RNA sequence: ACAAUGGAUUCUGGUAUGUUCUAGCGCUUG
């Protein structure tokens, strides 16, 4: 063996490393056992190394701490390879070990699905015929649906001119590619496939799905389609959300108003205790199965749209040269992807509610309820969850239990899990958020009552539908211990104290929801709002985004972007900002960054070349026209007591300071307030 | 004897070599036999 | 071509023949310059009453890819 | 690239160029009166 | 807008993957002028890969397709996996 | 003298120690002229 | 079958120079010491200078033989096959190494 | 001095040595295949082969370094498979039970 | 036709940028050579070495 | 009955890079 064949082996070894990361099995024809022996262990040697390094430099990007902007790509990359690997592997786990459900499970939850339509006398939803009245009209929301990306941006790369001219041909001849659409759902199932790319947010890595524009078009018109005929049929109830009908700020509003308004919450005369629980339903879309899905959708569509729909979801994935099948999982890329993650939840709401209680809160089919509204006092007394609603994955659950009820819940998990060392305080988990006298206290009666509580909706729903976790769930208990109930809505935390169990009354600033009983229209309750945590390094990494997207971006562009997302913070959190003390913390070093920004360009960082009317004044003076935020006296009160209660505003940390004097506005004067 | 190292990825000297020099076996389980078969027999129950 | 790989390694048998300089860096100066020496509504409900060599199948990463996708 | 980066150090430039300034090597521009305070090369 | 494949693009798809390999599909389609490579990549992947086998059914292969068509009711990507064939020739 | 014997005959270097050149210089002459820490750190001692 | 070891081919080699020196022997009988310098410690051997003559030449002409029926054999090789798609020699050289793998 | 030639054959690939004070010499193998050979005569007395895991590859079968302690009782050897493997000589083993490999050595290996 | 000729070009030339220009320079520096070896020819024509 | 005040600036930036630029005769023959 000479200088030429140790040459030509090493290409061996180049091109297995690629087909590690591609995925592709390597395997040559020919090649000598010990020699592939060989390769294959390096291989996993450097594997080791690509994956550790993989995983540190992601620890890193999530503290912030000195990361290089190339090396941010690069890690990008490795994990998208990681992640598409995963799902590769877990494609060919269902593949080789059959479906997840059993034929027992499958049976019992179609039965639960045709019990449920049949006692609404849902009417199935027919393939949309060739005079159909509102025709014309959805077509047109599809197209501008689709269109409304255009007007954004500037340049346009040939897929993207494609979708245009699509677009563009079907505002012409509506009637011609009608007829196209209804052709497609009838006669096509196989289709292109589909490419992910992958969104940097520095937190999370998350999925974007690239749909080829001739499908997406159709896609859109059923998306639009199946929409309109389910609301027109009243398909989707009242507690899955988002309503179409309500803001998520305001959901949060009617929410809290709801517990309130229902009758004996507060009171804990008696023994009584009220629960409310939050979970993840875990990867509820990752663990839909297309075959128990073709056969749910053929009660409510006409089955020509469900085999549709079916084959729509089986497309090959393609990365840049990786590419796999989707056998198992929803694809949540897709335009009417939204109306089976919706009617999948329908399924998974009526096994933990239960076909009687589900009539309930429903109310009857000829007149349905409001979101919080019983038709009776009575029909509200009975079976113990009081308030449900889901607003994707998450799920919010009401309790209110007798003394009697709570016990005889809490024996049972007793006699079936038991605790000697009483350790049942360990594993929970509260907001941290709030204060230690303000979070749950951790009295082990409650603890007890909360873990059963868990434990009896974990049992509703099988593992193989979704992944239902103690870890992922939130449950707080009000009752004679615990006067705070705390939940967690759309990214506000909500800490709900009745008026009574106040033991003082004291005004607030505008912080405070004061949740008002209708038929008293006394305040009987004060609901107080905090930003979530993952909300704050949420616009965080909006911040850095923007840092690190512009390399030598103009000022005024910089600027601008800095508007765009200080106002969508400010717009959607309008109440919430006031309490939290760490994200006036993030508002204050993500301004000075992107005036730091604007020192960086100009080659000085000085302060006082720099005044504030540099920054801030208006575009049409010559000004950057920056919003400002963080010209703020900040609350700073004592740290060490301030986790044990809610010490109050005591003392003010500077916000921005500069030599010359100026108090700039800020924006949350501008912005009126939610409630 | 090593065989030559033909690449999907690069071709450095940009040689002109056959498609099938560039470029399973199982079966399903029962599992997805008998998740079809116990969802028609709900179905035409359902359908009763 | 000209981007290769290396046939062998540079070695020290050729700098060694070299005169030397007795350029002065930063990190030969003197330090540690002394050594040591050693001495009744539950049933209205539907459905009623560890370390692996491999670190992609490894716990660590699926739970790993499971909050850092989301 | 292009800049209107400069138009708008331009606009600013006696509060950019001031002369209250911490450290900053006083030269004079070349055939000018201007005092520069350190480098600010797109000024 | 979109084209149709002739038999001289078809001829130079052959030889630019005999060249290029079939991880290079924007090189690919340098050559073909009229034919994006998303496109070209799928006509490979469709028609013209030798892997695949346009043959008629076996009177075995159309009873072990209509059993796998009732057993996953219709997942056409993963039958033609199943089928080893090309999936618009299975449907 | 240090100047000089480097060749870059083309800076100036004045009686008050300021280093400026005396010509629009080419690349090749800029990078050869570029001065480290050490040179110009000595020169603005001796200007102070 | 199988190949052929080094010192297998070799010996081989050596037998085969041996029946070129017998018939050159052979064809000639048709037709028709040492000494060590103590001061320097060189050895010295007398030879006849025919037979340095035909060694020199014989290893000439097997050279020239062998350059001669390689060169045949390039230029057999390169007007056989046209088949497959080649673009230089170097990939024709190439791509039948790949067929002499299978 | 060349002292001796041991009877090492078909191991390939020897990683790592480490010798006892007892005249143990021990031949950690990439193939796992470890060996145990009398230092003064060369005689192979035991030949072990490992496990490496759960799961892992057949190549991950393989001694990479390894040395004795200071007693000389205890082996202490870094293999591929990311462990560490202690290797203990087991006591109440006598000459009669725990022969070893049988000392044969033959003319056809040329090694002596 | 016209684009197979294209492609028919593109695909028989494997060199690059470095090689194209390094082949154009040695023809350059070749041609250099003998025209100066010619050139040194003549004058030896004339009795000037 | 509050006296609490961090910053600060230089260097690495599409014509690179490369070649040739013999005036001043080395003895004889050509």
């Amino acid at each position: 063996i000479r200088q030429k064949k140790a040459r030509t082996i090493l290409q061996h070894l180049s091109e297995a490393w690629r087909c590690w990361k591609a995925n592709i099995p390597w395997d040559v024809p020919g090649m000598p056992a010990p020699i592939k022996k060989i390769i294959e262990r390096y291989i996993k040697s450097k594997a080791d190394a690509w994956v550790s390094a993989a995983h540190y430099n992601r620890e890193r990007i999530k503290r912030g701490a000195h990361v290089e902007k190339t090396m941010v790509k690069k890690n990008l990359g490795r994990l998208t390879r990681l992640w598409i690997k995963n799902e590769q592997e877990r494609q060919r786990q269902i593949q080789k070990n059959g479906p997840e459900i059993t034929p027992e499970e499958a049976t019992t939850i179609f039965s639960v699905m045709v019990e449920w339509l049949e006692s609404r006398s849902f009417s199935p939803i027919p393939f949309p015929p060739l005079t159909y009245k509102n025709d014309t009209k959805i077509l047109v929301l599809a197209l501008e649906d689709l269109k409304d990306v255009y007007a954004s941006k500037v340049r346009l790369n040939a897929s993207e001119r494609e979708e245009l001219a699509l677009i563009e041909e079907a505002y012409d001849n509506p009637h011609d590619t009608l007829n196209r659409i209804k052709k497609y759902l009838l006669t096509q199932r196989v289709f292109k496939p589909v490419d992910i790319t992958m969104m940097e947010n520095y937190q999370n890595i998350s999925p974007v799905y690239s749909v080829d524009p001739l499908e997406k078009i159709t896609d859109a018109y059923l998306d639009q389609y199946l929409w309109y005929e389910a609301d027109q049929r009243k398909l989707f109830p009242n507690w899955i959300k988002p309503s179409d009908s309500e803001i998520p700020p305001l959901l949060v509003y009617k929410w809290t108003q709801g517990i309130n308004n229902l009758s004996e919450i507060w009171d804990v005369s008696r023994g009584q205790s009220a629960v409310l629980l939050e979970t993840t339903l875990g990867e509820m879309a990752e663990k839909i199965d297309f075959t128990l899905l073709n056969r749910l959708l053929r009660l409510i569509v006409d089955p020509n749209i469900a085999d549709y729909i079916t084959a729509k979801n089986n497309v090959v994935i393609n990365f840049k040269d990786m590419s796999h099948v989707n056998k198992y999982g929803l694809i949540r890329g897709l335009k009417f992807a939204s109306f089976i993650f919706q009617y999948y939840g329908l399924v998974i709401d009526l096994l933990l509610l239960g076909q009687e209680r589900a009539t309930d809160l429903a109310g009857p089919a000829n007149n349905p309820n409001e979101f919080m509204q019983f038709k009776s006092k009575e029909v509200e007394k009975a079976h113990p969850i009081r308030l449900y609603t889901r607003y994707l994955d998450r799920i919010y659950m009401l309790f209110h239990f007798e003394e009697d009820e709570g016990e005889e819940l809490t024996d049972e998990y007793l006699a079936e899990n038991p605790d000697p060392n009483f350790e049942n305080s360990i594993g929970y988990n509260n907001r941290k958020c709030w204060p230690k006298d303000s979070r749950m206290r951790l009295i082990r009666q409650d603890v007890n009552l909360g873990r059963a509580v868990f434990w009896e909706i974990q049992s509703r729903v099988p593992t193989s539908l979704t992944s239902i976790k103690w870890e992922n769930a939130f449950v707080s208990v009000y009752s004679k211990n615990n006067p705070n109930l705390l939940f967690s809505m759309c990214g506000f935390e909500v800490r709900i104290l009745p008026r009574q169990r106040m033991e003082e009354v004291v005004s607030n600033d505008e912080g405070v929801w004061d949740l008002v009983d209708e038929r008293t229209k006394q305040r009987t309750a004060k609901a107080y709002l905090k930003v979530s945590e993952e909300e704050i390094k949420k616009f965080d990494s909006r911040i850095r985004g923007i840092l690190m997207a512009s390399g030598s971006t103009t000022f005024t562009k910089v600027a601008a972007k800095w508007n765009t997302s200080l106002i969508s913070l400010f717009t959607y959190f309008r109440e919430a900002i006031v309490a939290t003390e760490p994200l006036l913390d993030i508002l204050v070093k993500g301004e000075t960054r992107i005036q730091n920004r604007v020192k960086l360009g100009l080659n000085s960082k000085m302060p006082t070349r720099f005044p504030p009317a540099v920054f801030y004044t208006p575009k049409e003076l010559g000004g950057l026209g920056m919003i400002s935020a963080s010209h703020i006296l900040i609350p700073a009160s004592d740290l060490s007591w301030s986790k044990q209660t809610d010490t109050g505003i005591t003392h003010f940390r500077a916000g921005m300071t500069h030599e010359d004097e100026k108090l700039i506005p800020t924006i949350f004067r501008y912005i009126t307030t939610w409630e | 004897k090593i065989p030559a190292a033909v690449s999907n990825w690069k071709n450095p000297n940009g040689y002109t070599v056959a498609l099938e020099r560039r470029v399973e076996n199982n079966t399903i389980n029962d599992g997805f036999m008998k998740l079809s078969e116990a969802l028609e027999n709900a179905d035409k129950k359902a359908r009763q | 071509t000209s981007h290769r790989p290396q046939l062998e390694a540079r070695s020290g048998a050729k700098a060694a023949a070299y005169t030397p300089t007795g350029i002065e860096h930063a990190r030969l100066l003197p330090g540690h310059t002394t050594l040591k020496y050693r001495k009744s509504w539950r049933k209205g409900t539907a459905f009623g009453r560890g370390y692996i060599n491999d670190m992609t199948k490894s716990e660590y990463h699926q739970e790993f890819l499971h909050k850092h996708v989301r | 690239s292009q800049i209107p980066n400069r138009r708008f150090t331009l606009w600013w430039s006696p509060t950019i160029n001031r002369a209250n300034v911490y450290v900053g090597f006083l030269v004079q521009l070349d055939l000018t009166g201007i005092f520069l305070h350190g480098k600010i090369p797109t000024l | 807008k979109g084209g149709v494949w002739t038999n001289v693009e078809d001829q130079i798809l052959k030889a630019a993957v005999q060249k290029y390999g079939t991880h290079q599909w924007s090189k690919v389609a340098s050559l073909l002028q009229k034919k994006t490579a998303r496109q070209s990549e799928l006509r490979w992947n469709e028609y013209l890969n030798p892997k695949l086998n346009f043959t008629e059914f076996s009177k075995e292969e159309d009873a072990q397709l209509l059993d796998l068509a009732r057993e996953l009711p219709n997942q056409w990507r993963t039958i033609a996996d199943m089928m080893a064939r090309p999936a618009q020739v299975c449907v | 003298l240090l100047i000089h014997r480097k060749g870059l005959t083309y800076l100036h270097l004045d009686y008050n120690f300021n280093l400026k050149p005396t010509k629009t210089l080419t690349t090749k002459e800029r990078k050869k002229s570029r001065l480290g820490n050490s040179f110009h750190l000595m020169r603005e001692l001796l200007k102070m | 079958r199988g190949g052929i070891s080094y010192d297998q081919l070799a010996k081989l080699s050596y037998e085969k120079t041996l029946r070129n020196l017998a018939t050159q022997t052979q064809n000639s009988s048709k037709q028709d010491k040492v000494q060590k310098d103590t001061k320097t410690g060189k050895i010295t051997i007398a030879d006849d200078d025919k037979l340095v003559n035909k060694l020199a030449v014989s290893l000439q002409s097997e050279s020239k033989k062998r350059y001669e029926a390689r060169k045949r054999q390039m230029q057999n090789a390169k007007t056989l096959y046209g088949v497959e798609s080649f673009i230089n020699d170097k990939n024709k050289q190439f791509n039948e190494k790949l067929s002499r793998e299978s | 001095s060349l002292l001796t030639n041991f009877e090492s054959e078909k191991t390939g690939i020897i990683n790592t040595l480490s010798i006892n004070q007892d005249d143990v010499l021990f031949a950690g193998g990439d193939n796992g295949v470890l060996s145990f050979y009398d230092y003064k005569s060369g005689h192979k007395y035991q030949s072990l082969a490992t496990r490496e895991m759960v799961g892992s590859l057949e190549g991950e079968r393989s001694v990479l370094c390894s040395t004795f302690d200071k007693t000389g009782l205890r082996l202490i050897t870094g293999e591929a498979d990311k462990s560490i493997k202690i290797w203990k000589q087991d006591e109440t083993a006598t000459k009669e039970s725990e022969p070893g490999l049988a000392w044969n050595p033959n003319l056809s290996a040329k090694r002596f | 036709k016209e684009m197979l000729a294209e492609a028919r070009a593109r695909l028989l030339n494997t060199q690059g940028k470095k090689a194209t220009r390094k082949i154009r320079e040695r023809m350059l520096e070749e041609s250099k050579r003998i025209a100066e070896l010619q050139k040194r020819r003549e004058l030896k024509q004339a009795g000037i070495n």
